[PDB]
């Protein structure tokens, strides 16, 4: 029959622990940096582009840092294809609940839908889970500033800086040697390069090699501003931060 | 139709609803609550079909109490107007619709400020100083239209309902054995045990 | 792998032979049928003594002529008990009366094989066949007091008395001897808690160790701790008596 | 369409799908819980593999299923939410219906015939998740403490934890709880839950968090200053011999 | 390397499906069946090995009638033809409810050959136990046909399957040889009745019984019918002479 | 429009005795203003000593009967050849026409 | 070899065979004895029943399907309980729809052909049980013998189960002897003790440990147990 | 692990060996096969094999009429052949039912290139152990030669071969198109275009036939169809009076 | 019957390497050279036309296959599969926007679209990755001219320039060289034609390769006149002949 060629996807190892979660796990142990701080008036996106070319096209791509809402935003480490099945079902889920409540979707809540969605794929159905961790940059008028992660196995947790994908043990032990609680977002920036700077496997920081998000509530309006960064401004910030 | 009545005023929304049941031709019960706690700050009242009626109603109270546990916070009574309005208009198309016309009256805590909506079966919400579903609002609305104002205190506005309850004794066809007044403010819900001769 | 549903050389499902095995390592059940009625007795067996003992619920009721006794994955049991509970009720309200305890233990067993990942008969949807023998005992018009050995292999049994669990062939050896067709009411519930003595690894009281019955009378009643204390001091005494 | 059967018997008579969702949840943090003479505490450990997290937002280890019944877990975290999640639902569903708040036990019956059910069921593993559920019934004031395993076998304790170095604190319990005299305060109730904790946490203020349940719906969580002190307290017994 | 025999549906390094192989031993172990075409319509024979003398004579029916006019025999696993001919059935009912005329005897082979076939293409079926020899009389003459466990089948002049299908096939070939002409419906009994007492040469060990079926256009009125009582024995002791 | 129903006449009559009980009915079987069968029964012998009619409607009537009389046949296969009480073949018919209670047996039955 | 080919029903061997059908025949030969035998007015089941304690009942190894047929068991119960409830509602289907009774020889096909059905498709697996069936019909009294491959064979008298080739042996030559008993059926049942005797070797039949059945010309399909088959030990 | 022989998925350097085991079945049956275009028809010619006596030759087929315009001949063992032959009857009728035309047959070459293809995607299905040379004369595309394979390829032949020996006959016709600078047999009538292919067969194969050795079939404007023994003979006969 | 591989055949191995994903990546790399490249006003796409056989006709089979009036497709890797991912693609610009918004989907959208499909070929129970990459060039009125690689995992990446297949490697670096950003249309199909000579063994001319491009409307091949916001197609696939004549100027 079939049963001969069933990988069993959703099985427990002797140990207790999840054969394809742990394996997904060091498929994203491989990709791009992604780095997120947030800070007292706002939150930090930066991600490292995993593999470039000269004619490779930055002004039109975009791989790590994508917009789920106009309040929350996401960082990528893993398959590409697979984070994008997730991010639409993500982007669904907060115009189904601004349609029910007219309220835009509480950052927990959508995080926590996400990461429910993971856990599916962990226990049932007998498919490989997605090779997906997601660092959320968000803001609603609950927790104000909010920064969550999510992996394979469906897990969240909230923070103050973290990081996903490549050399996640020495970018954290270099964040949490640097980061203060009332630190500025400015400070954040420069603090997310920096530590990128350090933990990056190829030879130098450039800017087609970079994504960065801010989401900042611009004091001089009132309400919260996304701000993808693009290659001219990402290579303004590289120069004025030391690292030019 | 049963008379369901409310009107907010300038800290508190005050709701007021028939205390009768009638099947036919008997009156059979003259202290009936047509009202359901969906929140510790927001109240709904109902009118409506006889089985409908109070099944929707708790419905929406289950809906909004597994919120609040999911969450450990209490939607503002706009998120939780517009979520009962969507479920009406799904109601509507459906194959046996949900007749039952409501009053929302919550405070929201966070704006500081009590607000009132007016929603009927088919999913049509308005947020009003004061509302009235069926026939009430045929005697009511002018009467209100002459004698509110936004700054009025909650005693003003019982004084105000009592002059509705009145016109509504004396001027409607059906004996409606009076209200239950309930006031929605900062401190929750409230019930007026004493309307019956205020 | 293997097909959950399929055949040794020796013609026997593995599963269900497993599953065997399973109950072999679950607390002991005692049931002992007598013409003044059926004696039901279980130990408890508590994996620690901050377990509050009496939570531990392996005798339950079917029907107020029906009750039942556990030993295995007993967790297994809950829908097996729900499935039983509702053939009772429901063959009242078809029938205007009590359902056989031949015919409540047959509907209890017809689930029993219903396992496997797509078998042609019908839409068998469980992974694996229960963890658990049920020790079905209770009293109806047409057959009197009656005692069944319900295990997952889908076929029942009737005894006179019957030992199922851990200490199973040592106390089913016991009963051999014990058990005669003029035995009472007491003499069962005294060789009940004797037999369970003999095969627990603790010292019984009225705390490791449940007694229950079924009469016409008064149908299926559990004994309150109190009850079976006075049984099992009792039959220490004529114990000690030669 | 997926039905594989991934819970099944083996040789020996073992389900080692099930076996093995014990060994996650001996993975998983130290849950504790203890009965007074007239509420129940339930102590979590928090883990240190890493810090720098956001203590506000993080998900806490003890969840309300209603305003009576706390759910506390050891084991997979994102498994432990699908369990929560249900339990909630039936919650408000048995308020709709008896028009009366579930039982601590009945509440606990519904949790483990869910685990169960994914013991037996194609396609699926067990949940990797021990709970403990504690509170009281609808107008009762005798506490109530429940414990449930992957198996779906549940029952009521005096005492009970779960965890890793479970073993280490239920011995500290056995040889610590009297149940001729349980701690008839909510104050010598959470010290002996602190106590228990501190036999394995090894020094963690902000490693352990308590949360205190009466009769009537009173749910409180102590503070990380309301623990310490405990923790003061308790290491001055040590010192002063 | 190998396994390729395990599956179903699996083709091994030389293009051949092995199960289907298996099948056919399952056939050549069965017991011996033939069919001889004649000038206006097809006979079937078949051995029946009498396994003890508690087999009540004449009861076992073993040739199957397809609709009034088609008759089906088998050799291998006689459930498996049983199942074959519930689904001709079928397939022929279907036919005649839709096209009012009875189902052409190439459009039943093809019939039962695509059912076969398909038992074929899938890891979740297993293939047919048995080679069938069907049959009978249509708008333009008499058709014999033999399908295999593989879907695979063709018309014949004389067809043979089972322990003795070598001394058949080898007498069926003499016929074909001295009969240019054609042979007779009569004759085809006699010579169906010799073909099987000399091919049960091959199990000369276990006691026969003889069982004849034939459909001929002037002799049974182009319908299905069964050889009983005189001509039956008329043909028994046709084979019994010439086996000395 | 299509009627699924009809009226064949007839009365049926049962009285009970302390020891015994009859159940009578006439065999005329009609249409309209035409007589079908001037002998058609219409009680029934269904076994377990217990006698049936459902007048009304015949199709029901004779649907309803069958189905009772292969009710019997089950309750000795499923319960080791117990006897149907009557009260339990009472209990057992309300469920049968229940069973259909928004297109009914268009009969009145007594057994 | 046999490891690799037996793993389901839907694999043949090397040589043509299917094992897991092989292994459901052989829980067959682990289970009691029963013995069919048959005359031209009445058909006879006799069956030794297995008790596993002395303690416990002897299981019930007779099935009644209908007025005019019924069966014995031999292995697995619960296969015998589902083939006999899907013959009881064969035969019910051709009195409701036909008003005629079911055919013995048609009973077996319908067995047969369910049967197969549990031998091609994967997850699924064979019946466990072999089964006798006898009935008098349109066409005067029948024994058949079903087999889990989905054989059934129409017989004079046949025996399944443990040591059963000694009942076999017997009725094979008491053939030409109860063939002739008609009009007789306490002959006929005394002939089928006398078969089901020659499969004996632990005990000897008791009074709660017989099982007999018969059928025919005036006979509905009826069981005896117990004190109603002393006068037969 | 090495499953990635037994369904259809990827083997480390990233092919398919059920599909090319599938392709090995294809030649199971001995047989080659031949199609040219002529002026205005396609030829289809096919060895026939008949071993066995007791076979009614008449029957032993691998040229298909699928439709009124198109005809089919099958590589590969007949009982896959018959399969996806009813498959092509199927589509062949309902494209015509749905879309008011007569499937092209470049279009029923991709109709069943697809469905190869996804068995060559999908698990539970296996590939079929046959080739499929389809031929017309569309009304469009005039004569037209269009062949599936196993792996859901396909493509359009000025001239093709299929079987065994299948080398031997594509370079023979291979070299005649080098010397005729043309892609198709200038001949009118299809007679002699029959006789071009049975000629460059026999050269090819180094073969001689009889009229029970051959298969052909005829693609023409409005209609294909297959000769008989004695339409063959006729062929056979012709060929005979030039050598 | 029925598929009972309702379980992924793509799984994660202890490495965390997708094997089934990288075992397509290797069928790709075995396929023949196709390239695009980007230029100012329009983006050229090319593969060479590897005839099985001189008996096969060339023409009956196109590597490069229009998707929209202004998107075009090139592969590299198994052919079949690149047909029925075009059927695919073709259908869903249409179902997933064109009957919804009255309009053709923007590359990146279409490209988005695709990359899904194949996504899923990647979890799907019972099913394999597609052994394909390609390459999709397109134009819209407000992102202009782009050009994308999809790969069997499902991951899609802009380009400027570059190739897929056999000689990727060689091709890369020779376009490197060639390539800025000030490349008229003509220069971008020049460097193509080169580019592709390196990759070629055997004959290269306008019936062993074949190329397309997106660049300016094509009233000419819009099939009427009538309607002035309708101008025409962006895709053109280049005739035999006018290959021939840059090969002249090469």
């Amino acid at each position: 029959g079939s049963r001969r060629y069933d990988s069993r996807t959703t099985i427990f190892s002797p140990e207790g622990r999840l054969y394809q979660v742990e394996y997904a796990l060091e498929s994203i142990s491989h990709a791009g940096t992604a780095i997120g701080i947030m800070a007292s008036d706002g939150i930090v996106l930066a991600a490292e582009r995993k593999v470039t070319s000269t004619l490779l096209e930055q002004d039109t791509s975009t791989e790590k840092l994508y917009k789920l809402n106009d309040k929350i935003a996401v960082a990528v480490a893993g398959l590409t294809a697979d984070a994008e099945i997730l991010i639409n079902t993500a982007r669904i889920h907060a115009q189904n609940y601004l349609k029910t409540y007219n309220e835009d979707i509480p950052v927990e809540i959508l995080v926590r839908r996400l990461s429910d969605i993971k856990q599916g794929y962990t226990q049932h159905g007998g498919l490989r889970p997605f090779g997906v961790s997601f660092i959320y940059a968000g803001y609603d008028d609950r927790y104000g500033y909010q920064l969550y992660t999510s992996n394979p196995s469906g897990n969240y947790t909230g923070w103050k800086a973290i990081s996903v994908g490549a050399n996640t043990s020495a970018a954290q032990t270099l964040l949490q040697m640097d980061y203060k609680d009332d630190m500025k977002v400015d400070d954040a920036i420069e603090l997310a390069l920096k530590t990128l700077s350090k933990t990056t496997d190829s030879s130098a920081l450039t800017y087609d090699r970079l994504e960065f998000a801010t989401i900042r509530k611009g004091a001089n309006d009132g309400e919260v501003y996304q701000k993808i960064f693009k290659p001219q401004e990402i290579k303004d910030i590289l120069v004025k931060t030391g690292i030019t | 139709m049963d008379i369901i009545l409310g009107i907010r005023v300038q800290d508190s929304v005050i709701l007021a609803s028939s205390k009768a049941v009638t099947r036919g031709i008997s009156v059979l019960k003259d202290s009936d609550d047509k009202t359901r706690q969906l929140s510790p700050h927001t109240l709904m009242s109902f009118a409506g079909e006889a089985g409908d009626t109070v099944q929707f109603a708790e419905y929406i109270q289950a809906n909004i109490q597994l919120y609040s546990i999911r969450e450990d916070y209490e939607l503002s009574p706009q998120a939780v107007s517009s979520f009962v309005r969507q479920e009406l208009a799904k109601s509507i198309r459906s194959r046996r619709p949900y007749q039952v016309n409501v009053l929302i009256g919550g405070y929201d805590k966070k704006k500081n400020k009590p607000e009132l909506y007016q929603i009927d079966y088919l999913g049509t919400k308005v947020e009003l100083p004061y509302g009235a579903h069926g026939y009430s609002g045929f005697y009511t609305f002018s009467l209100l239209d002459h004698h509110y104002r936004p700054d009025m205190t909650t005693e003003e506005g019982l004084d105000l309902l009592k002059l509705c309850v009145q016109e509504l004794e004396k001027r409607m066809p059906m004996d409606f054995k009076g209200v239950i007044v309930k006031i929605v403010d900062k401190d929750g819900i409230r019930q007026v045990d004493d309307f019956q001769a205020q | 792998d293997r097909g959950v549903s399929t055949f040794s050389p020796e013609g026997r499902l593995f599963q269900v032979e497993y599953s065997l095995e399973a109950i072999k390592l679950g607390s002991t059940a005692i049931g002992i049928a007598t013409k003044e009625g059926v004696v039901l007795g279980v130990e408890k067996r508590a994996t620690s003594p901050l377990l509050e003992s009496d939570s531990i619920e392996k005798i339950v009721e079917i029907d107020r002529h029906i009750g039942c006794a556990m030993s295995g994955l007993t967790a297994d049991a809950r829908s097996m008990i729900e499935h039983a509970r509702t053939a009772a009720v429901t063959h009242n309200l078809y029938y205007d009366e009590d359902i056989n305890v031949e015919s409540l233990t047959q509907s209890v067993c017809d689930l029993a094989l219903r396992f496997g990942e797509g078998a042609s008969g019908e839409e068998r949807l469980m992974s694996r066949p229960f963890g658990v023998a049920l020790l079905i005992a209770g009293h109806d018009a047409d057959d009197g007091y009656q005692l069944f050995h319900a295990e997952p292999s889908g076929t029942f049994y009737r005894y006179n008395a019957k030992a199922i669990g851990s200490g199973s062939e040592g106390a089913q050896a016991e009963l051999l001897n014990e058990w005669h067709s003029s035995l009472t009411l007491k003499e069962a519930e005294l060789l009940v808690l004797k037999i369970l003595k003999q095969v627990m690894e603790e010292k019984l009281d009225e705390n490791n160790a449940q007694l229950s019955c079924i009469t016409k009378q008064d149908g299926f009643k559990i004994y309150d701790n109190e009850k079976t204390a006075e049984l099992i001091k009792e039959l220490k005494e004529k114990e000690a008596a030669e | 369409g997926y039905d594989r059967a991934l819970s099944i018997f083996s040789p020996d008579g073992h389900i080692f799908q099930v076996e093995y969702a014990l060994e996650a949840v001996k993975r998983g943090t130290c849950a504790v819980g203890v009965k007074g003479k007239n509420c129940v505490v339930l102590g979590c450990e928090r883990r240190s593999t890493l810090k720098l997290q956001d203590t506000r937002i993080t998900p806490s280890k003890v969840s309300k299923i209603d305003s009576h019944v706390v759910l506390s877990f050891s084991g997979l975290n994102a498994d432990s939410r699908i369990l929560i999640e249900k339990a909630r639902v039936e919650a408000q569903s048995h308020r709709l219906t008896l028009e009366d708040p579930v039982t601590v036990e009945y509440l606990t019956r519904y949790v483990a015939g869910v685990q169960q059910r994914y013991t037996q069921s194609g396609g699926v593993r067990p949940f990797g998740v021990s709970t403990l559920i504690a509170g009281f019934d609808p107008r009762d004031d005798e506490p109530k403490l429940y414990q449930t395993e992957p198996s779906g076998i549940y029952s009521s304790w005096s005492a009970q934890t779960i965890g890793r170095n479970s073993k280490t604190v239920r011995e500290f319990l056995e040889k610590n709880y009297d149940r001729k005299e349980p701690p008839a305060t909510v104050e010598e109730c959470v010290k002996l839950t602190v106590r228990s904790l501190l036999e394995v946490v090894q020094t963690g203020a902000k490693n352990i968090e308590i949360t205190v349940v009466k009769p009537d719906s009173d749910i409180v969580a102590l503070s990380s200053e309301e623990i310490n002190q405990y923790v003061t307290q308790i290491e001055q017994e040590k010192q002063e011999q | 390397g190998t396994g390729y025999d395990l599956s179903n549906s699996v083709f091994s390094p030389d293009g051949r499906n092995f199960q289907v192989e298996y099948a056919v031993k399952a056939v050549e172990n069965g017991t011996t069946s033939i069919g001889i075409k004649c000038n206006d319509g097809v006979v079937f024979a078949v051995e029946k090995l009498i396994t003890s003398k508690l087999l009540v004579p004449q009861k076992n029916v073993k040739i199957q009638v397809v609709d009034r006019h088609i008759g089906c025999v088998y050799s291998g696993l006689i459930p498996d033809g049983r199942h074959l001919v519930n689904r001709g059935r079928e397939e022929a009912a279907s036919f005649k409810k839709l096209y009012k005329t009875p189902i052409p005897i190439p459009a039943f082979a093809d019939r039962l050959g695509q059912y076969v076939q398909a038992h074929t293409l899938y890891n979740s079926v297993r293939p047919f136990g048995v080679s069938t020899i069907f049959g009978g009389v249509d708008k333009n003459g008499a058709h014999l046909y033999m399908l295999e466990p593989s879907g695979s089948y063709w018309g014949y002049k004389g067809a043979a399957t089972g322990k003795g299908r070598q001394s058949a096939k080898a007498e069926l070939e003499k016929l074909v040889d001295h009969h240019p002409e054609g042979l007779s419906a009569r004759e085809a009994v006699k010579q169906a009745a010799k073909i099987i007492y000399l091919a049960h040469e091959d199990n000369k060990e276990k006691d026969f019984e003889l069982e004849i079926s034939w459909c001929s256009l002037s002799e049974t009125n182009g319908l299905h019918k069964f050889v009983k009582g005189d001509l039956l024995q008329e043909a028994i002791d046709f084979a019994q002479k010439e086996i000395n | 429009q299509f009627n699924p129903y009809g009226d064949n006449g007839g009365t049926i009559l049962g009285i009970a005795g302390e020891d015994f009980a009859v159940l009578a009915g006439d065999t005329r079987n009609i249409t309209d203003y035409s007589i079908n069968s001037r002998y058609e029964p219409k009680v029934f012998d269904c076994g377990d000593n217990i006698v049936m009619s459902a007048n009304g409607f015949a199709a029901d009537g004779d649907a309803l009967v069958k189905r009772f009389k292969n009710s019997v046949k089950w309750y000795h296969f499923d319960h080791n050849d117990k006897k149907l009480s009557i009260n339990s073949a009472a209990r057992n018919i309300q469920h049968l026409l229940y069973g259909k209670r928004f297109f009914p047996y268009y009969v009145h039955t007594i057994i | 070899f046999r490891n690799n080919y037996d793993g389901d029903t839907v694999t043949f061997s090397p040589t043509g065979r299917l094992f897991q059908v092989e292994y459901a025949l052989e829980a067959i030969k682990q289970g009691s004895v029963t013995v069919g035998l048959r005359s031209n007015t009445h058909a006879v089941l006799v069956a030794l029943k297995r008790n596993a304690d002395e303690l416990s009942s002897y299981q019930k190894k007779i099935i009644k399907c209908d007025e005019h047929m019924g069966l014995s068991l031999a292995g697995l119960a619960p296969d015998a309980r589902v083939l006999s409830n899907y013959l009881r509602q064969q035969c019910n289907y051709s009195s409701l729809v036909f008003n005629r009774k079911l055919a013995v020889e048609r009973a077996g096909h319908l067995l047969c052909d369910k049967a197969q059905k549990n031998t091609q498709s994967y997850g699924g697996r064979p019946y466990g049980v072999g089964l006798l069936i006898i009935g008098y019909d349109k066409s005067g009294a029948h024994l058949l013998e079903f087999q889990p491959s989905g054989n059934v064979t129409e017989l004079y008298g046949t025996a399944i189960g443990a040591r059963s080739q000694g009942a076999k042996t017997y009725l094979e030559r008491t053939l030409d002897t109860f063939i002739k008993i008609d009009g007789n059926p306490d002959e006929l049942i005394k002939a089928g003790v006398e078969a089901i005797s020659q499969s004996l070797r632990d005990e000897s039949l008791t009074v709660d440990n017989l099982s007999i059945a018969i059928v025919g010309k005036d006979t509905p399909f009826t069981i005896y147990d117990g004190e109603a088959v002393a006068k037969y030990i | 692990a090495g499953y990635d022989r037994h369904i259809t998925i990827f083997s480390p350097e990233g092919r398919l060996y059920q599909v090319e085991y599938a392709f090995k079945a294809t030649n199971q049956t001995n047989i080659n096969s031949l199609a040219v275009r002529g002026k205005d028809c396609t030829v289809v010619i096919s060895q026939k094999k008949v071993p066995d006596k007791l076979l009614d030759p008449t029957t032993v087929s691998y040229i298909f009429c699928i439709s009124r315009t198109i005809g089919m001949v099958v590589n590969g063992p007949i009982p896959d052949a018959r399969n996806a032959a009813l498959r092509a009857k199927a589509e062949a009728a309902e494209f015509r039912y749905k879309y008011g035309y007569d499937m092209p047959c470049d279009v029923l070459a991709k109709r069943m290139a697809n469905l190869s293809q996804i068995y060559t995607q999908r698990a539970y299905m296996r590939p079929l152990g046959v080739i499929l040379t389809f031929v017309s004369v569309d009304e469009e595309l005039g004569p037209s030669i269009y062949k599936t394979d196993p792996a859901g390829y396909y493509v359009g032949y000025k001239a093709t071969a299929t079987g065994p020996k299948q080398q031997e006959i594509t370079t023979n016709l291979e070299n005649h198109f080098k010397k005729s600078k043309i892609d198709h047999i200038n001949e009118e009538s299809w007679e002699k275009v029959v006789e071009f292919a049975i000629t460059h067969m026999i050269d090819a194969l180094g073969t001689e036939f009889s009229k029970n050795d051959l298969e052909v079939g005829v693609a023409t404007k409005d209609k294909f169809f297959t000769l008989s023994a004695e339409n063959i003979e006729e062929r056979l006969v012709a060929i005979a009076e030039q050598d | 019957m029925t598929d009972r591989y309702s379980f992924s055949l793509t799984t994660f191995s202890p490495s965390g390497k997708l094997g089934q994903i990288d075992y397509a990546l290797t069928a790709v790399k075995q396929g023949v050279t196709s390239l695009g490249i980007k230029a100012t006003n329009g983006v050229v796409i090319a593969t060479e036309k590897k005839s099985s056989s001189p008996l096969a006709m060339s023409e009956t089979l196109s590597k490069v296959s229009l998707l929209t009036p202004d998107i075009g497709a090139v592969y590299s890797g198994m052919g079949p599969d690149y047909r029925v991912l075009v059927d695919k693609s073709r259908k869903v610009a249409h179902t997933s926007y064109k009957r919804i918004y009255g309009e053709y989907p923007p590359t990146k959208l279409l490209v988005s679209e695709v990359a899904k499909i194949m996504q899923e070929a990647t979890q799907s129970g019972g099913v394999r990755p597609f052994g394909v990459s390609l390459l999709i060039a397109g134009h819209d009125e407000f992102n202009g001219f782009s050009l994308y690689q999809v790969d069997p995992s499902g991951s899609y990446f802009p380009w400027k320039a570059t190739a897929i297949g056999k000689g990727s490697v060689a091709a890369k670096t020779f376009l490197e060289k060639r390539w800025n950003d000030e490349l008229e249309l003509e220069d971008a199909i020049h460097i193509a034609l080169l580019t592709l000579k390196e990759s070629v063994e055997g004959e290269f001319n306008g019936d062993t390769i074949e190329l397309a491009i997106i660049g300016d409307e094509n009233p000419d091949l819009l099939g009427y006149t009538g309607i002035p916001t309708d101008k025409g197609p962006r895709f053109r696939k280049l005739t035999s002949q006018e290959i021939n004549d840059r090969l002249e100027a090469l």
